[PDB]
């Protein structure tokens, strides 16, 4: 078990870390059947999807997605210093798999 | 208690409101606020102040914010972030005459009760409320007591008020007993602000997320 | 994947943006029955709503509208911008696809 | 479908709008068994409840139930200004149908 | 329908209304097995408990309890003041059931 | 039942109590798979996690586990003091039971 997001994110092949250490510029939410999802960006650019519950999910993975979707707009609200993102570089825009935040 | 504060300004609702509050001009030294020139009314080094009463802070902008032909006055409610100046400098308070109240950090848009307009320097009869405004929290605070702005006084490092009472017993390092005093001062200053922004965040964002249904 | 608020639009038959850029006029939710449902407007009088559960929405929907009630309650109490809206016009008041926030 | 509070409480028997133009003066919460409720009160001493879920209602009501009492808990700790409730005056206290925030 | 926290508590055996007028002190939760609770304390020693949900409790109870532990830690978070508990005095520490908050 | 933190804790093998007194410095969360968990860490360097749920935990601590991800990201977001947690010491990082949260 990891002791933070740098180690986590490198357990995982097709991952990699954004350190953008900015609160969130946009948040967005969809309710639009097969893109029921969050999109998040930031001033310098960068986009980022909480993933539609597919099918590379399990069970106790799409528990998590809602948890995510919850984290990112109270965040955005907030106005939290973001951290890092560790994200799937392998979909488009890239999908968030964890979050920190400190500051 | 449900006391109220004061503060003449130049800028208008809408920009305060986009600025998050009532900000100051980042050195944070009370002293040094307190004996800053005042084109527009007193809010540098750190702190912005008010006056305890209307008709204080009515003159206080028909002096300073004269030749502006609008100007605000603020209504805020008192919050531990407020220091009372004549209390906390005594003797070397520079404008005593004024009955200062000033406001480590600014003024943030939840503690602004609301606001009069003035028009060629005639107070309009009516308060413009603010959507924003947080009465039962405010209501339950008030300003800090002189004891939580002794060691903020910001008086120079070799000033004789740092070997008198009260200010001994709360004199940061090097202040009487390189810019240690100096450094400490603003260092003080920063956790006195980061620990009441902490407490105001504690405050709204709990309401924020009192959404939460574990539940559902 | 779409990118922003727009594109996510475009993919669906029977929408349009409202760009508004303002915080909510006001927020209105009923739990009385057949009429679960939120109804927002702004200052300029454009009315939507988040429409009732229904046969016209699959199971991947349902979560998500149950979370667009949260945030446009939460979007309304925070007195947050909301940048633009994505809609369907064939019903009225005009039900609410998605939402994008932006400071 | 309705535009509003008072047009949605006009399509049912047995309801009334109450505009109250304040917000909450009090909020009490009950998890006593028969008595899952919760009670609010203003300053002019108007009382309302949310009802306990019992046989009166539809299966897609009690999702509802729950969400109102969300809002009324985050409407009275972030002090908002409630507007207007629909309310059925044949229970006493008078029993909460919907609300409308604003101003 | 009792229309305050003082005649519903009365309703019930062995319960007591206590008057505090204060903020939580203190709140505390855990998630260890058998023992999924909370526990508030005030300025004057008094300490009281969300039960974890067993044999006396009811279905609609257990909904009211996962609630209870949501309004007691935001609102020990946002420091509201607390009117009246209504308690279970056959319990140590007490257990709630049902609270009321105003200034 | 135990009266508080410190009582709940000495009734479970491999467990400690930690006193901390300060804020969290940063909140991390994840959402990849078989990490579904949280990881919370202090100034001081103390690093804690919410384990991913598994068979070490019985049903009824399924809610819970939910519950203080919850908590710890309000915790933090709000900037809530916290006084101690309950941990079990037998993980890396040490892995929450309990937590309390006082001035
Ligand atoms: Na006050």
């Amino acid at each position: 078990t990891p002791q933070n997001i740098t180690d986590l994110c490198a357990e995982y092949h097709n991952t990699q870390i954004h350190t953008l250490n900015d609160k969130i510029f946009s948040y967005t939410e969809s309710l639009a059947g097969k893109r029921e999802m969050a999109i998040i960006t930031f001033k310098n650019g960068a986009t980022f999807q909480v993933e539609v519950p597919g099918s590379q999910h399990i069970d106790s993975q799409k528990k998590a997605i809602e948890r995510m979707k919850d984290t990112l707009r109270i965040a955005y609200l907030t106005e939290a210093k973001v951290e890092k993102l560790c994200v799937w570089n392998n979909k488009t825009p890239h999908a968030i798999a964890a979050i920190s935040m400190a500051n | 208690n449900d006391d109220k504060l004061y503060r003449a300004d130049s800028r208008p609702p809408d920009e305060i409101k986009q600025s998050g509050g009532l900000m100051p001009r980042m050195n944070i030294n009370l002293y040094d606020h307190a004996r800053g020139t005042q084109g527009f009314v007193r809010h540098d080094d750190g702190y912005v102040s008010t006056s305890i009463s209307l008709r204080s802070a009515h003159l206080v902008g028909q002096t300073i914010l004269s030749g502006h032909s609008t100007y605000y006055i603020y209504v805020i409610a008192t919050a531990p972030n407020m220091f009372n100046v004549n209390d906390v400098l005594g003797a070397y308070s520079p404008h005593p005459d004024e009955q200062e109240v000033s406001a480590l950090g600014g003024i943030p848009y939840s503690q602004i009760y609301g606001w009069y307009r003035v028009h060629f320097g005639v107070l309009d009869e009516q308060l413009h409320r603010n959507r924003g405004y947080r009465d039962r929290y405010y209501s339950n605070l008030d300003i800090a007591p002189a004891a939580d702005g002794y060691g903020l006084a910001g008086f120079p490092p070799e000033h004789r008020a740092w070997r008198e009472e009260p200010w001994i017993h709360h004199a940061p390092p090097g202040c009487g007993n390189s810019n240690t005093c100096d450094e400490k001062t603003q260092s003080l200053g920063v956790k006195f602000l980061d620990e009441y922004q902490s407490k105001v965040k504690r405050q709204i964002f709990s309401g924020y997320q009192s959404d939460i249904d574990t539940h559902n």
